[PDB]
């Protein structure tokens, strides 16, 4: 209500199901209307569907009727969708999104998103390598720091420096799909040289879908 | 079903300026016509709905028009942080839809790539793959050149690159550009250079490393 | 509107038997009263028009009386060729009308099913769906049940069945019943059965296969 | 010998109109009066109206006046009637059907029928899927075989084997809806097992309204 908090992230074979929650964290879903819209890769925000619990009423876009059921439990006051027979085309994040239960109102609350990759694919789980700069590279005052993050499957890995204290000058690059149908990404910060005097530089990296939680500190060669 | 039309698909202007997105509805929505601002992988938010009422919070600078069949998003002053796709939306119809989205980028004066190079970790090489690495940091405008030469010889088809957001504060892009070589392959060659060409830079830049 | 009553809506008849239809109009519609046999997703056929005369072609075990209100159609030797719906219809007032039709079902010896079960095919495993089929055929009366069972647990609202029409030869039905499951919980069981119980067999009939070949 | 030959199925919105064809080949409509007459799913022939061209003269049943208009082209020898304001009752197999101009006459030819499908739904074509035993299942002397016709909308869906050379055992159920608001349907054969060794078994589908057409070996 507050905040609508959604499911981590899902993968899923193509032909099966995902059920993603949206939690009214610190309120309610009485007398509104709970929508759920996806936005594929590089693509805008498409609707999907609507329930208003109060009218016992239930609406899908023509191309999500009978694939698309969305149900509201108010015991643990959450919105579930349930996408079924999945297909590579379902891969996208899905957005709930609140409005008031009256005609016309818009979507004031959004969850976060829940990224949903459909793939047979197997998941796999990085190899994390240091991004180590030169001595005559960090000679000039400026120290590139980083950790390169191969060949995983599927999206997302996350990357934090020094356990969420470094953010600033923090530029983690989207992940590329490479020939191998896996995904490598890199994290780098850029800091002043003589701070690698004063501090550790480490890369936490977590690829929850093959429970991989590796951290690796960084120092130049 | 009602076809929502944003016009232009992208937009770049200054610190200041002021932009106008349009949105055409297929047919009369009458006032039902609602606005969002979205961040990459971020949640959507609600700037205006209902045409012309601004969402609590949001900055004056933004202001909704229009009526039936034709809309306008204005921003007055445009500032870093409003680098975003754009939304329209109508809550007319029975099924809802979404305009395709305007991208709003910022315009600021040159700044050349900082541009540093990373040979493959020697944890990588044991298991049979060189990835060498070149970044290029807080640089505008995004238009960049990134070429690899191994002992001079340019490659091809073996390097991918990625892009950061267009900075909230900034205005600046970040770039990284991956070569991929089996061990094999990478022990065979001593010069490792990456070449940058952008509009900030008089010569190109090269930083290198030998094996 | 001329009005068109038949009676009786079904029957049931053996092989051989006399089989007589009856059709009434609300008007007397002199002798302008036609009869149409209709087999399921065919066209209408006519076979006797003005009452009494047959279409060519139509065999004479079918003959047709009456006048003014009441009219009979008549098989005098039913067939297995002529289970269908019989429709009588007048042609003689401009609003032309036709009778809620008459559907002729044969009654014959009780005959257990042939089961055949059908792993998914790899092609639509590829695109991650596993429909597993089982075929019951050939069989009599219609009433037939399939249960499927999944490493024996017993499956609910995952499976449709659709039945054939009465066989024109032999008098016969035949049942398909699908299971549908995503390819990821096909992958996770060993034994799919499926259990069918019919009139023919005193206990019902498994059948089953062991994904991967067990 | 006169064939009518209708046009295809077709979905169509609510709200929308239908237009259908009657094309007489090997005859005219010329000295002929023509029906349409509908047949809603499971339920009895219902009849529409009727023009006589050679008498310049219509007639609509009460249930139909204003709702449905019947024409002819003779120039072409086609038939048509329109049905507007479409609800998901007007859904079912339309037929045309000829009789004579004379008074009383019986309706002797009739077309093939058209189903109507009165759905906001998309058109899809089918995935063909083969139907094949466990190699023991053949090992019994009787092999089954079949093809499943899966997820298409609206209906219907054509199924021969080996071209129509195989006819005897075959069995083509009714369609079933899914939950997804798609048909699928099965097809099946008995044959020899060993003929399996002697010859191959293909299933041909058509699914007109989505212009899909698949030809499909099945093997164990």
């Amino acid at each position: 209500q507050v905040q609508l908090v959604q499911s981590g992230a899902e993968v899923r074979k193509p032909g099966s199901s995902v059920k993603i929650s949206c939690k009214a964290s610190g309120g309610t879903f009485n007398n509104y209307a709970l929508s759920w819209v996806r936005q594929a890769p590089g693509q805008g925000l498409d609707w999907m569907g609507e329930i208003t619990p109060i009218f016992g009423t239930e609406k899908y876009a023509q191309k999500f009727q009978g694939r698309v059921t969305i149900t509201a439990d108010e015991s643990t006051n959450t919105l579930y969708m349930d996408l079924s027979s999945l297909r590579s085309e379902d891969s996208a994040v899905y957005y709930c999104a609140r409005r008031g239960y009256i005609y016309g109102s818009p979507f004031d609350y959004w969850g976060q998103g829940t990224l949903v990759t459909v793939s047979s694919a197997s998941t796999k789980g990085p190899s994390v390598f240091p991004l180590a700069p030169s001595s005559k590279s960090t000679s000039g005052g400026t120290a590139a720091l980083g950790c390169l993050v191969k060949d995983y499957f599927p999206e997302p890995v996350t990357v934090s420096w020094n356990s969420g204290a470094l953010t600033s000058g923090v530029h983690t690059f989207p992940a590329v799909l490479q020939s191998s149908g896996l995904y490598s990404l890199s994290s780098v910060v850029t800091v002043p040289s003589s701070s690698l005097g004063t501090q550790t530089y480490i890369c936490n990296v977590n690829h929850k879908p093959s429970n991989t939680k590796v951290d690796k500190r960084v120092e130049p060669k | 079903d009602v076809l929502m039309t944003q016009s232009p698909s992208s937009l770049s202007a200054s610190v200041g300026d002021r932009v106008t997105i349009s949105c055409r509805a297929s047919q009369s929505i009458s006032s039902f016509l609602n606005w969002y601002q979205q961040k990459p992988g971020k949640a959507p938010k609600l700037l205006i709905s209902a045409a012309s009422s601004l969402s609590s919070g949001v900055p004056s600078r933004f202001s909704g028009s229009g009526s039936g069949t034709s809309f306008t998003l204005t921003i007055s002053s445009l500032q870093p942080e409003d680098v975003a796709t754009y939304y329209c939306q109508q809550s007319y119809s029975f099924l809802l839809t979404f305009g395709g989205g305007t991208n709003v980028e910022i315009k600021r004066t040159v700044a050349a790539p900082s541009v540093f190079i990373f040979p493959p970790s020697d944890e990588q090489l044991k298991s049979g793959t060189a990835s060498v690495v070149c970044l290029l940091n807080n640089f505008y405008p995004r238009e960049a050149k990134v070429q690899w030469k191994v002992d001079n010889a340019l490659q091809s088809g073996n390097s991918q690159e990625s892009v950061t957001e267009q900075d909230s504060k900034d205005s600046t892009y970040s770039l990284s550009s991956t070569l991929t070589l089996s061990k094999a392959d990478y022990e065979k060659h001593k010069v490792y250079a990456c070449e940058v060409t952008h509009q900030g830079l008089s010569s190109p830049v090269t930083k290198s490393f030998n094996r």
